[PDB]
Formats: C-alpha cells, structure tokens, sequence
C-alpha cells in the first residue's frame, strides 16, 4: 500500500530512479502517464495515468480465496507543483477525475501524490488535476522543462513491511532433501506443512499458506531454495517518466515576432535575387554587346 | 582497509543489522573507495566476502535485484548470480571479491588473493 | 508513445513535401504573372 | 545560364579528371552566395530557435557515482552501436564491430573505385548495400529502446 | 577607397575569383546540407563560447553553474537550449550530408581525401557530443563518461593506459571533468576547425563533383 | 488540432504575405 | 533517456531525404 | 518579356533588403549581447 | 491539451521549416 | 605516390610557389625576430593547452591546481615555468621586432595595414599577459585584475558598464576569474590567431620591404 | 645568388609599388626555411628551457581581497605607463596618456608618409623621436621602481 | 546592514575595544561586503562613521599608516587624511562614509546620504 | 625588541606583507639580504644581511642620555628551512657569523629566526647559516623557487606593547591654546610639564619625558596635536624580500644533455646547408647548361 | 674551388641530419607526453 | 614585485639591438 | 655562492644563446 | 641590486657581441679552409 | 667567476665541437 511506502520510505524514489513500491510488489506491468507538452503558470492541467491489467483474471485475496484487484499510485512532481484544490478544478474535469482523494506523501512533500487502494475495476485509468506553480510569486521555480515520475500498481504485494512473505508469492524448499509428507492444516487455517527429509536424516517442515498451489508431490526430491509452489501473483508494478514545460507566453510571442522578421527578410532576399536576374538575363543577350 | 558508510563514518556490524535484514545486499564504501556491496547471510549476519559493484563490462555500478536473486547491470544487461559470479555477459568477469571481517562492528574490507572459489580460477582483480 | 515518434516522423515527411510543393506553387504564379 | 564548352581543351582536360563542373551553370555570386545562403541560414536559425523555445533544455539530477540510472541510454546516434553491444556476447567482438563503422566507412571510396559511376541507378550493388545498411542501422537503433529479449525483433 | 586597398592587397584578384565560380544544374537543394551542417557548427561555436562566461568546470560547481545559466543568465535558457538542440541538428544534418554525397558518388576519385577528412570530422563532431554532455556533471552525462571512457580497456596492453589518459587517473573524477572540458572547448574545436579547413580547401580546389 | 490548423492557416498566410510583397513590389511600386 | 521529438524528427527526415535523393537521381537518369 | 530594372530601382531594393535583414540580425545581435551583461 | 499560444508556437515553427524550403525552391527555381 | 596526390591536389603549385621565393641581401638576422616572436607564441599555445589538463578555474581550487602542477604533474614545473618565461619573451621579442620594423621603415606605404594589424596583435599579446597572471588567483594576479579591470570607469557613461562586463558584476569575484579564463584560453587565442593570419597573409602578398 | 633584372617590366612595375623584393637574392628554400629556421627555433627553445630550469616559476600567496600587497608592481612592460599614472595628478589625464601609446603608435605609418625613405639616416626627425622616445620609455620604466618622490629623477 | 568580522561573526563594540586600543583604524566587513575600517575615538570608543577602504583611484584597498596619521594607497600613492578625505591623488574622491551605530556591541553600518561633512559637498557614493 | 613581537604577534608578517616590528619602530631605513640564486637539498647556505646606519650619530637612551644603537632582525624562511645546527656549520662560516645566537620565533616556527638586541656597532652586518630541506625525506617541500622575507631594525622604538610612547618619539599638544608655562621636573626625573591654556580658560598639562628637545617657547600659541618637541629617533626599521631556488642537480644535468642534442642538431643543419650550397653554386654556372 | 657533393654524399648527410635532429625532437616529444600521463 | 633577471635581460637586449640596427643601417647607407 | 652544477648550468645556457647567434651568422654568412 | 640588473644587462650586451664575433670567426675558418 | 669561466670554457668547447665535425665531415669522411 502507498501508506506502507509512506511509513517505510521517506523518499519514494531511490538514487537509481527505482520507485519503492517495487521493494515489495515484485511483479512488473506496464503503466502510462501523459501530460501536456507545456503549461502556463498557475494553471490546472491534468496528468492522465493508466494501469492496464486483465480484469478477467482474479488474484489471491488476503484470506485465501480469489478476488478482484485494487490499484494505487505515487506521482512525483517538480517542487512547486501540487494537487489542484477543488475550488480550482473545472467541473467538467472533476468529472474525469471521479471520486478519488489524492493524498500528499507527507505534509512537506505536497509535490508527491498517492492514491488507493481502490477498485482497479473502475480506476484502472485515473486523472489527476494539477496546478502549475508561478515563477513570479514563488522564486525556486523557473520556466524550465521539468520531469514527472510515476509509480503504479495493481494487485497485492509479496512482502510485508516486517519482511515476511505473503499468500501472493512463491514458496521455496528451506533445504534440499526428500518430501516425506505434504500434510494439510485445519480447514480454517489453510495451507500445508511440507516435510523435507535431508541427507543426514533430519526432517524440516515448510509452512505454506493458502493461495499458492503446491507443485511438488510426496516422495519427490528437491534442491534447497527450489519452488514448492507456483507464483499466484497476477498483479504488477510499473514505473514511467515524462516531462512538462513550464512555459512563459512572452517567449513564444517574441519567437513569433522574430519569425516575421526572418520571413520578411527571406522574401526580400529571393525577390531581390529575382529582380537582379532580370538584369543578368538582359546582358546575356548578344544585342546588348553588338549594334549589328 | 576499513569500510565507511553513506556519510562516510564507518559501519558497526550491529548498527547495520538493526536496519539491514537478512539476505541483504546494499552498497557502501569499499576497497579503492569503489562501491562495495554488503551481504547478510541467511543467519542474519555479515558475510565473509564483499562484492565490488563495478560491472566488469563497461563500468556501470550493478544493482541487486532480489526479485530474480541476482545482480543485473542496467547498461547492457549483464547478470551476476547472488554470489557475484558473472552468469550473463557482455561482462566477461565476475564482481571482484574482498574479505569482510568483523571485530567486536568495526567492519573492514580485505583484498582477495587466493583463488576465486566461485570458479576455482585465480582472481583477475589481482 | 512509439506512436508519438512515428507520428512526429510522418509529420516531418508531410511538412517537407508540402514545403517543396508550395515552392513550385510560387514558381507557377511567377510563371503566370509572366 | 552558361553551357559548358566541350570545344575548350582546358575544360575537356578537367572533365577528364572529373573536374571543371564549377565552371558552367549559373553564377554562384551573387545569385546563391549573397542571396540564397542567408535564406538557408535564416531558415536554419528559425527552426533551431523554434525548437529551443518550445522545448527548452532540461536539467538532470546531479551525478551520483554510487547509483547508475536504471534506464540509461546514449544519444540517439549511438543507439545502433549500443544495441550491437548489449546484443553481442563478447565484450571485444562487440567493440570491434563498433570501430568497424567509421573504419569501414572511411573505406568506401577505395573499395568502390572499380565502378566509375555516380548515379545510384548505374550502381546496383552499392544502392542495395546502402538501402540494406540503412534498414539495419535504423532497425538496431529502434531496437535499443526495446528490452534486450525482444530488441532484435522489436516484438514481431 | 577600393583603390587604396586594391593598390596594396589586390582585392580584385579575390573578387574576380569569387565571380568566376559557377553552379552546375545538377546541384539539388540537398547540396545545401553540407553548409547547413557548417552553419550548425558555427552556431555551436558562438553559443558555446557564450556559456564559457558562466560555466564552472569543477565537480563542486558545475551542475550549479549550468542551472544558473538556465535560471539567471539573460537568455541563458535560450542559449543553452540552442547549444543543445543545434548539437543534435549538426549530427543529423551531417548524416543527411553523407547520404547526399554517397548517392551522388561525390566521393569517388578524386575527392577521396575529401571523404576521408569528412569521416574524421564526423568523429570529431560525435566526440563533441560526448564530452559536452559530461560538463553539467549530471547522472546521465556522468555515467556516459564512465562507460565511453571505459571501452578502451578492451585493447591489450595499451588499453588501461588509454583509459587513465582519458580519466586523468583510475576512475572518473574531477581530472576527468577537467580533461573533458579541455577536449570540448579547446582540442575538438581546434581539430575540427583544421580538418574542416581541409574539407573546404579540397572542395574548392576540385569544385563540386559532376552531374547525375 | 488547433496546431494542425494554425499550421495550414499560417502557411497560407505566409503564401499571401509573400505573393503580397511580390505583386505589390512588382506591379504596384514597379521596382522588381 | 529517449528523446521522442528528436527521434521523431530523425526517423522522419532520414527517409524523406533518401527518397528525394533517389528521385532527383532518377530524373537525371532519364 | 518585360522591363529591365534600372540601376535606381535596384538601389531601392538593396536599401529595403538592407533594412529588412536588419530586423532579424539586430534582434539576434541584441539578445546575444544581453546574455553577457551580468545578472 | 496544451495552451493555444504553445500550439500556435509549434505551428509557426512548423511553417518556418516548410516555407523555408518553399522560398529556396522558388529562389533557385527547383529541386 | 606524389603522383597520386599531385593528381588531385596539385602539390606542384604549392611546391613551385615555395621555391620561387627569394631572400634579398638587406635581410639582417634582425629579420628573424618576427618569427622568433611567433615561435614564442606557438610555444605558449602548446605549453598553455597542456596546463588545461590540470588547472581549475574557480576561486576555490585555482591556486591549488597551479601548485599541483608545480609539485605533482610530470614536468609540470618545467611546463609552467616555460609558459611563464616564454610569455615574457614573446613580449620582449615583439618589442625588438617593432624596433626592427621601424628602423627599416618596413611600415611605410604599402604595408600600413601590416603595421596596424601588428599593433592590434601587440594589444592581444599584452592582454594575454594580464588575464594569465590572474589564473592562479594569487595576491598579485588578483589585485592586478582589480586595478586593470577598474581603469575603464574613467570613461563617462559606458565606463561602469564596461567594468561590470570585465568583472561579470560589481567587484572582482569568481565571475571575473571565469570570464578571464575564457578570455585567456578562448578569445585572445582566437583573436590573435586571426590577426596573426592577416599579418602573415599581407606580408606574404607584398613580400619583405625593400633595401636600406 | 640572383640579381634583380631591372630590365624586366614586371619587376620594375613592382619596385614602383615597393614590392618584388622577395624575387631576388638567395633562394628561401631550402636555404633558410628548411635549414636556418630550425636552428633559430632550437636556439630559442634552448634559451627558454635554460631559464625555466635554472629559474623556475614561483607561487605567490593566495589572493586576499582584504589586503593589498604593500609593494605591488605590474609586469615590466607596463612599468612606463604605471609610472605615468602614479606621477600624474588627474585620474583621467593619466589614463588618456596610457591609451595614447597604442593609439599614437598605430598612427606612425600615416603621420610619417610625407617621407618616402627607409634608412634611419635619411629620416632625421624620425630617428631623433625614436631615440628620444626610447629614453623616455626606459627612463619612466626604471623610475616606477623608485619612490614616487624621486622616481622622476631616479635620485639624481 | 550589520558589520561582521574576520571569521564573519559580527562585532561586539566591547569585544572590539578589548583588543583594539584608542585611535584604532583596522578593517572589517562593511556595506556591500567591502572592507570598511573601524575607528576608535580619542575617548577609546567607536566612531559614528566608518571608512570604506576601496581607493577611489583604481581600486586598491588603502591601508592606515598611523606613523604619518593618514591612509596611504600602495598602488599609485593616494593619500587620505585621518578623516578619510582625499589629500593626495591620483585618487579624485574621498573614502566613502558609512554610519557606525552601536546598540548595547551589535555594531551595524548605515548608508550615508547627507552631505559629506569633510568637504561640505554632497556624497558621490550615492 | 624581537621578543616584543614574539609576545604580541603570533605571525610576524601581516597580510599585506608588512613586518610587525613596524607597528612600534616608526622610522624607516634601508636594509639588505642576499642569498644564493639556488641551493641543493640538505645544504648549509648563508643569508647575508645589512642594517646600515650612521654609527656616528647617537640615540636617546632609555634613561635620557645619549648612546649607541643596537640591532635586531626577523628572517622568515620557507617551511622546511631552519637554522643550521652548529655541528653542520663549516668552521670558516662560523667565523663570518660571530657570536650571535639566532632564536626561533616560537617552538613551532623554527623557520622564522630572530636575533638581537645586540651592538649595532659590531653587528650592522650579519650572517645566518641556513640548512635547506630535502624533498626526498620531507614531503611538504618540493623543488621550487621560494621567497624569504627579512625584517631589520637598529635603534629604540617609539611605542611599547602597552601602547604608551617613549623617550624616543615626538610629543604633541594635547589640545589647542597658549603655552602659559613650560616648567621642568626634578633633576632626577627629567623632562617638563607644558601648561597649555585653552580658549575657555582651562589649563591642561602635557608631560614630556627626557630625550626629545622642546621646540616651543612660553607665550606662543599652538594647534592641538601640534609638535611640542623634535623627533629624537635616529634609528629605523626596514623590510626586504628575496627568493631562493631549491635545486635538483638532475634537472641541470638533463638540461645539459639536452643542450648537446640541440647544439649537435644546429651544426648538422648549417653544415648540411653549406654542403648543398656547393651544388647550388655549381648549377649556377653556365657551363652546366651549355656544352659550348 | 673543390668537388661538388655527389647525390649519395648528399643522402648520407640527410640521414645523419635526420638522426641528429631526432635527438632533441624526441626528447621534447617524450617530456611533453610524459606531462599528460596522470600522476 | 620586480623581476631583476628579466629586467636585466630586457635592459640589455633593447639597446644592443637598437644599436645593431643603426649599424647595419649605416653600413647600407654607404 | 651557488653550487657548481648551477653555475655551470647558467653558463651552458649563456653559451646556447651566444653560439646560436654564431651558428646563424655562420650559416647565413653575415649580419 | 640595481647593480645586479645593470650587471645582467651589460652581460647580455656582452654575450651578444661575443656570439656574432665567433660567427665571423667560423666564417673566416671556412674561408681559410678554402 | 666559475660561471664567467665555464662560459668561456664551454664557448670554446662549442667552437671546437663545431670545427671538429666540420673538418671531420669535410676532410675526413669527405661528405661535405
Ligand atoms: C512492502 C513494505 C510494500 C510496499 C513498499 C508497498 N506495498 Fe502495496 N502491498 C504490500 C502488501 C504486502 C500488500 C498485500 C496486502 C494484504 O496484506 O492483503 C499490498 C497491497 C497493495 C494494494 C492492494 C491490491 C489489491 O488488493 O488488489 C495496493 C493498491 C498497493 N499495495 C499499492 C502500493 C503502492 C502504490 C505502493 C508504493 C507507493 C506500495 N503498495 C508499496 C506491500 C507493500
Ligand atoms: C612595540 C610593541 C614593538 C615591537 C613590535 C618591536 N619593538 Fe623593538 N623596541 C620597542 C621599544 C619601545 C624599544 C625601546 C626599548 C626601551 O624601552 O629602552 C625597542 C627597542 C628595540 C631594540 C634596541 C635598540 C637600541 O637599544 O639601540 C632593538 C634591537 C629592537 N627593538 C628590535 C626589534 C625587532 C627586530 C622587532 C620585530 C621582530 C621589534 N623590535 C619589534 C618596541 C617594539
Ligand atoms: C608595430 C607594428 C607591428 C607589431 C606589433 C607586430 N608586427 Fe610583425 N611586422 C610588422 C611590419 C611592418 C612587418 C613588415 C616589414 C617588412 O615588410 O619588412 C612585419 C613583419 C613580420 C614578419 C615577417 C618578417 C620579420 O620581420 O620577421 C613576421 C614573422 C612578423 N612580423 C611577426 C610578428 C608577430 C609574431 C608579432 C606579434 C604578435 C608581430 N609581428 C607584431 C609590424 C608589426
Ligand atoms: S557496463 Fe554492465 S552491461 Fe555494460
Ligand atoms: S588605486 Fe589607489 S593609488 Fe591607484
């Protein structure tokens, strides 16, 4: 969960650009994010994100049964960029957004937004109303091309903050040996205890929760760290990056005035060329050099 | 040589395991100042050997991807197994080793001279 | 966004031909203004 | 205009060595030099300043010698060589292929002298190799933006 | 006045020469590409020299100075952006120029040296690009340096020696930044300028290639 | 869209501005 | 990181240019 | 055919052309210069 | 969904590129 | 081989030209001074460029890097010392060259521009000297900058504007060091090189002055 | 050797404009160019490297923007101008005199054209002014190393 | 503006007079950061005005030569009397003034606007 | 005294290069110091100093009478350079030195030497045995051209460490007014009390010690700070600077070998020129081109 | 007069001269290069 | 600070050169 | 009183200067 | 030390003339070796 | 002194070395 991140990661982004949601959410699935090429100061533009996944398949739920997936995300914006306050968002836009309540990664990091968990059935595609800062007012924000880092996931994680696995990951042989017995646990406890007999004769027991399906039968031999189950996880995390240009109208205006100076000049040049070729053509006539 | 940390203030084997769980493989100051990883045995303890992150291919500091149980270089796709042995090229060699001895924290890195146990071949980083 | 580059790409091809064409367009006008 | 005088021995002589082509046609001055050049130079300035304003340069993050960006790419023009590298096993064989480019390029004029022609339509094999080579370079380049696993087919 | 000068420099000769030159009808618009490339190079020079009045080539203040140009220098953003965009354009235009030359056989005897010099220039240009991106000392430019600068160790014997020359020692540090700045703002220009002069001289001597 | 429009708009504009100065300079002021 | 717009421009001009060159070359061929 | 631009009609153009080119050239010039004046 | 000024800007630029070729083709009578 | 080249560059012409030149008997040993000066300039270039691989143009690390060259760089002491001594020599030799020229009237019509260009070069040279001494950022070089850089305020109106251009702001700081480095390692060379080219070209065109 | 042919109109023509002097005498190549030049260049290298080794460059003290060296002098070649400055009252009149130098120098060829001669012995006033000017420049220079009070007389 | 010291840590009128005797004229941080002298009245106390050391000639920081009772510039021989008034050129003007007010130490420099009492002429440094 | 310096100045040299002996010793008199152009490592060279003064004139002694002058000096050397130990100094040199006992400015600053007070009658010229350091051993010492700062004085000072004047300086009118009475003090106390009557009528008294001669009579009016006495001081302080090159024989050797390469080459060049001129001369003969 | 150096006697010199000049030129070359090899 | 050796060299060569120049000039004068 | 090597060094240098002129005067036959 | 520079100065004048002289000395020898 | 001596010594030496190679190259190997 994004809160997990918040609780265990001061900065959701690592030196190499990896987003922390990946320390636990071990699957990988494409994501999207699109924003305008550029935006004027103190304006509300929208970040459009996509966390595509096959809504047909079902994941292993917390308990042990199979259900629907939820989505969450972390959007990292440039200093100065923050969530547009409801009183700044156009009604029509508010529509595209839906009933989502984007939150600040922390009281300080208002430039980092998180959301979810929420029904990925309805929010596999989201819209985030954002408000560009204003160089005039705020100083530490100039007209530049800024990056935007997006993190997105749908599905349950593989590790908990404390480090222990979960019902949505793969389980491996705590050691090498022979499977002497795969015995189940209370009907209302779920899972099994895979008993593995080493070489010395010692028997170790590997607790496996409900969710993952065993893929080893009794009597077969196994290599340590070998998979005892399949990988139930059907969700996935995905990163993405992009940029946004905080524009200043004045620049494009000057650019336009400049263009006209150029265009003017270019025409005068070629017209002048043509004018003179008149002359050139004339003097190329023999009657110019001979009275006959 | 001694192994300093992020802010460059040496590592206390204890202080390190308070935050670094088991099976841990994160970077730190290593021999020659290069980024050298620090492993945490299954027995939530410091490993005898340290791995130098410098990819033997073209130079990129290789990251540990515990999801696939191995180091995978982001530059040209070099892959070294959990032990540091090159498993995928273009990298031709393995991540140089270094001895990691504890002394009541006071963790220090030692140069490796003996044969590379990961391939029986004598070390190239010597 | 691979569509974006392919788009941009195709766009340039477009712009180029349009330009040359309007070039001849002018040449033609000059010609007619003959 | 000014047609070439194939009567002149001076010219004929040059034509023989593959020269004198700048002695006939339209005057270069002021026709092109004084008039056209500026037009082209201004067009160029417009286009570049255009892009610069609309799409300014970005700052990265400061260098961190202890962390390599996960998605680290070279400049577009290196994309092909880059791909060759990640896709080729040997670390040397890869580098050689790299060097091959400029090396081989700087060969063309010599290993392509048997034929005295200029027009591509009178140079069959060359045309093919050029076209061929172009796809290969463009293909590899596009591939370098794909996952090593599928870059050599661009997922197709 | 013309008299004054012509009477001691012989402007005529120069003039008269410039006039004598003709442009044959097989000269497309594609033949403008070489010059566009040149135009880009000159732009780079001006635009580059300009940043020399603000940029600091040291690990401690490089990234900062670049930012300063982007935020405080008058049109600093416009200048850097131009240097950036125009560098990419120089390379692209160069490629197109090669295409033109190749598909007109303008490299066949003679002109072979014209092509050779060209390829060298191609290398210089590409070289400018690499050293350039290292200057702001950012994550990309840095690692780029690390990687490129490393490649040479693949050569037996001399290999390592070279890597150290390029990095001013073992590993990428200030020395690397220092040498790189020198290469970008002193050597590469000098070198490029030289070969560019040869390219031009030869081109002028042999005139454009023939028709078809 | 606005873009692909402003393009064709401005393009046409340029063509006019050109022809404008051309014809005006050729026939009106009779300088060309 | 990939420069989309730039790449677009490259992948666009490269072919349109090569094409034109073959076109003018053809015209002369006849 | 038509009339051949007399010297004068040619000097007029040169002047217009000069003045014209002065616009973009002066703009560039001034911006460039501006850059050098310390902030 | 960028502001208009911006889109006009791009367009303008796209025109400079294009019309430049135009002026050249015209000025040189072909190509 | 000569054939190969002569068949496409016309080495002959160049050769033949070089041979045709004669040296008239009124040419003393004093006529070697111009060239000695040039030799000194070239020495400065090589020797100067070399320090570009170690020197750091920032207030925080300049004095240090210079010292490093004096203490750690292979022959670093020999190089810097040469740059130092040879700079002084260039100026002195230049003076002697002027003496020669003046006392042979080699500046009288024509050649007047040859003299004018020369004086400009004289200024560039002297300019090299000043910007140079500021680089190590030591007490002398510093104050020297402060003083010289100030002189211009004596001009009405424009005065202050100029001082700020030379110092990159009010007062002598890093910006001053930065601009100065650019002037010393980029502009002055470029400029000097240009005028030096004119000096040479004209000299070659008009040949040495006459006898007596 | 090769004496000038005062019969040749070409030469006579040049001699008239003050040229052609490089068309007679001894061959420049290889005589001087190939043989002598190196000799001179090597001599120059020896002398400079000599001085460099025996008398290396010194480091100063780091710049201290809050303390100006008591004895602060410019480079030898500025000594004259420096002296003019400290010895002249006005801060402007001094600077003008300074600028005067290059300014006036760059004049010589023009304000000295009335006379068509070269040899100093056929140029009386010029010789005097040169000699004169030389003492003045050297004198002022030496003076700049003396105390302002006595610099204008060098204590004599 | 406040006037810092050598190590840039403000001046305590008291701390300063503990070491700086009477008739003292030594430098310190001044307005615009420039080196501004600090005088100690005959009454071993801080003077109301501070003197900016920047020689009005060509820029050299002028030193106080108590032996001759005046500031003498080492560059071209400019001489300003004990009050800061230019007495010898080439310097054309006097050392800019600045108000030096005390506030229980807590010494701060103030910009001078009123006429230059040393010559009755209005200030040029304004 | 040099000790005064030591006691009141951690560093005998100020930012602008002024030596502290001048804060009190207000007179100024030329001095000299000469050392070799260069010196090899771990060698004992000698610094030769001169503090010239007219030994005929006599100064105002501490008490009040007039006597001989004493000299002192401070020599500042590069880090690494220190006084040569007696067991390192050649006997002949020890001679030139005399019975002078040079001292370290402080236990750390062994590179700064002081001497005196001593009879300037005999030591107006001194010799200081110095031992160059060795780059090989000591690291922070390389083969460079180093400076040497010399401070030298002869005669009594004008100010004491506490700030009060002395019998060897000038005394001025503590205020403006009329001299109503110049009265002497005990024959064994010396000096006078110049009584000055201001304008308001107040009379102030100016104590003047023995030594300086009064130059004001009674009844005359004076301007504040005006001199009441002459300046007795007949001594003077002088600074000087110089350099020394710590040489490495190897460099000069290489330089020499290089020279021979050059000299060789130059000769071969001119000989070759001459050889070929033989040919040139031949072909210039008409008989070469015509059989006749 | 004397004998005029025959071609051969001229090639000999050129060789000596070459080898000779090689000394100082090689020295300079090597020192200069040495400078660039980082400490 | 003054550069004695350098100054020596300057003050030495300046005159010896000027002299030579007047000498050769004289020789030609005759 | 400098070491000998040093003085020889200076001398050597003084010779290079001098003999250079010599070689030049000889090689060029005058001046 | 003003003597030193004057000395150095005079020395150069000395060295210069000596050099030229030895030049002619050689020329003379060559001449004699005639 | 040593200096003003080594000068004249070395100078004379150079003169010898020169004349040496000259005469040896001219009369002995008869190449010049
Ligand atoms: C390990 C400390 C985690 C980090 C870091 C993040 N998540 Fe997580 N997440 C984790 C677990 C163990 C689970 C399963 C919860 C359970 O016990 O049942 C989850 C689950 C989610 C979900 C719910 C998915 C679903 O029910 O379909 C979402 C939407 C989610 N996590 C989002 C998310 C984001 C956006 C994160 C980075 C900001 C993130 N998680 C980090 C463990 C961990
Ligand atoms: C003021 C704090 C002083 C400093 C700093 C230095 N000297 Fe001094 N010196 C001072 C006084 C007041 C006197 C007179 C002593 C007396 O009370 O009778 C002196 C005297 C000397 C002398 C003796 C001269 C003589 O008797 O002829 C010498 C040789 C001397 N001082 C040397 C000297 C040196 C070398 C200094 C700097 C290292 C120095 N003094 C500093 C006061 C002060
Ligand atoms: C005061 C003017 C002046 C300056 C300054 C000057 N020159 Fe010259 N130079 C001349 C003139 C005049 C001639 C031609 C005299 C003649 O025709 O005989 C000349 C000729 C030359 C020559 C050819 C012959 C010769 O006399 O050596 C060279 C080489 C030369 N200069 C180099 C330089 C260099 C290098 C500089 C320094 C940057 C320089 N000059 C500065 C005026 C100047
Ligand atoms: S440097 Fe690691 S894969 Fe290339
Ligand atoms: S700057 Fe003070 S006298 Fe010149």
């Amino acid at each position: 969960y994004p809160v997990f991140a918040q609780q265990n990661y001061a900065n959701p982004r690592e030196a190499n650009g990896r987003i922390v949601c990946a320390n636990c959410h071990l699957a990988q699935k494409a994501v999207e994010i699109e924003v305008p090429q550029a935006v004027l100061p103190d304006t509300v533009f929208e970040a459009v994100i996509e966390l595509p996944y096959d809504k047909q398949v079902k994941q292993v739920l917390a308990n042990g049964k199979k259900g629907d997936l939820n989505v969450g995300m972390v959007l990292i914006l440039p200093e100065g960029f923050e969530l547009a306050p409801p009183d700044r968002v156009p009604a029509e836009i508010k529509e595209k957004v839906g009933n989502l309540y984007y939150q600040p990664y922390s009281p300080e990091q208002k430039n980092i937004l998180v959301v979810g968990p929420v029904p990925g059935k309805k929010y596999s595609e989201m819209v985030v109303p954002i408000l560009s800062p204003d160089p005039a007012k705020n100083k530490n924000v100039s007209y530049l091309k800024y990056p935007i880092y997006f993190g997105g996931n749908r599905g349950r994680g593989q590790v908990y903050p404390d480090g222990k696995k979960s019902n949505n990951t793969i389980y491996n042989a705590s050691a090498a040996g022979k499977i002497v017995a795969i015995t189940a646990l209370s009907e209302k406890k779920g899972g099994f205890e895979v008993s593995i007999e080493k070489a010395n004769g010692e028997v170790v027991v590997d607790k496996i929760p409900a969710g993952p399906d065993l893929i080893v039968k009794e009597g077969q031999t196994v290599q340590a760290d070998q998979p005892l189950t399949n990988n139930p996880n059907v969700g996935g995390f995905g990163q993405a990056e992009t940029e946004i240009v905080l524009q200043n109208p004045a620049r494009i205006q000057g650019l336009l005035v400049f263009f006209s100076f150029v265009l003017l000049t270019q025409v005068l040049l070629v017209l002048k060329k043509k004018q003179f070729e008149k002359v050139q053509l004339a003097e190329m006539n023999f009657h110019h050099h001979h009275h006959h | 040589q001694a192994a300093k940390d992020a802010l460059g203030n040496d590592i206390k084997a204890g202080e390190w395991l308070k935050t670094h769980l088991a099976g841990d493989r994160s970077l730190s100051q290593g021999l020659k100042g290069d980024p050298t990883y620090l492993i945490v045995t299954a027995d939530s303890t410091i490993e005898k050997y340290g791995l130098n992150a410098v990819c033997t291919h073209l130079g990129c500091v290789v990251p540990w991807v515990a999801a696939e149980n191995k180091f995978k270089c982001p530059c040209h796709g070099s892959q070294y197994n959990a032990e540091g042995k090159v498993v995928r090229g273009p990298a031709p060699l393995s991540l140089a080793l270094a001895h990691c001895d504890v002394a009541e924290g006071l963790v220090t890195f030692s140069t490796w001279t003996e044969t590379d146990f990961r391939t029986g071949l004598e070390p190239w980083w010597a | 966004e691979a569509e974006f580059i392919a788009g941009t790409a195709l766009t340039m091809v477009g712009m180029t031909l349009v330009g040359l064409a309007i070039g001849f367009v002018l040449l033609r006008v000059e010609s007619l203004v003959e | 205009t000014k047609k070439p005088d194939l009567s002149d021995p001076v010219l004929k002589a040059k034509l023989a060595k593959g020269m004198g082509h700048n002695t006939y046609g339209e005057p270069a001055w002021p026709n092109d030099l004084l008039y056209m050049f500026p037009v082209v130079i201004l067009g160029t300035f417009a286009c570049v300043i255009g892009l610069s304003v609309l799409d300014p340069a970005a700052m990265g993050e400061p260098a961190n010698p202890f962390a390599t960006p996960l998605e680290i790419l070279p400049e577009w023009y290196f994309y092909p060589v880059f791909q060759i590298l990640r896709v080729v096993p040997n670390k040397l064989l890869g580098v050689l292929l790299m060097a091959a480019v400029p090396a081989g390029l700087i060969t063309v004029p010599f290993i392509e002298s048997i034929n005295k022609f200029q027009n591509p339509y009178r140079r069959p094999i060359a045309t093919i190799l050029f076209l061929l080579g172009t796809l290969v370079a463009v293909w590899l380049g596009i591939g370098s933006t794909f996952p090593i696993d599928i870059s050599l087919t661009l997922g197709l | 006045v013309y008299d004054w000068f012509e009477e001691r420099l012989e402007i005529q000769a120069i003039a008269d020469d410039i006039t004598s030159k003709y442009v044959p009808p097989h000269v497309n618009i594609f033949y403008c590409i070489g010059g566009i490339t040149f135009t880009c190079f000159l732009v780079q020079v001006a635009t580059g020299f300009a940043m020399t009045f603000y940029y600091r080539p040291t690990v401690a203040e490089a990234f900062a100075s670049v930012q300063y140009i982007m935020t405080d220098v008058n049109f600093g953003w416009l200048i850097r952006s131009i240097h950036r965009w125009s560098a990419s354009m120089m390379v692209l235009m160069m490629v197109l120029h090669v295409f033109r030359v190749y598909l007109t056989g303008g490299f066949k005897r003679p002109r072979e040296l014209t092509w050779v010099t060209g390829v060298i220039m191609a290398v210089c240009t590409v070289s400018f690009g690499v050293t350039g991106y290292s200057l702001p000392w950012d994550q990309v430019g840095y690692w780029a340096v690390k990687i490129v600068t490393g490649v040479p160790d693949a050569i037996p014997g001399v290999g390592g020696f070279i890597v150290e020359l390029l990095r001013g020692g073992v590993g990428v540090g200030q020395a690397t930044l220092t040498r790189f700045y020198s290469l970008h703002t002193f050597v590469l220009p000098l070198l490029t300028a030289v070969f560019m002069l040869m390219h031009f001289l030869m081109i002028r001597k042999q005139g454009i290639s023939g028709p078809l | 869209m606005l873009t692909i429009t402003s393009y064709v708009g401005l393009l046409i504009g340029a063509l006019v501005f050109t022809l404008g100065i051309y014809l005006g300079l050729l026939k009106v002021v009779k300088l060309i | 990181m990939v420069e989309p717009l730039l790449c677009g421009i490259v992948l666009g001009l490269v072919p349109v240019t090569i094409a034109g060159l073959f076109v003018t070359a053809y015209l002369q061929y006849l | 055919s038509s009339e051949v631009p007399d010297m004068n009609k040619r000097n007029i153009m040169n002047l217009i052309l000069a003045g014209g080119a002065g616009l973009p050239i002066t703009t560039l010039a001034l911006g460039y210069g501006a850059f050098f004046v310390p902030p | 969904g960028e502001p208009a000024i911006v889109q006009i800007g791009w367009a303008a630029t796209c025109v400079m590129f294009s019309f430049s070729l135009s002026l050249v083709v015209w000025g040189r009578s072909g190509l």
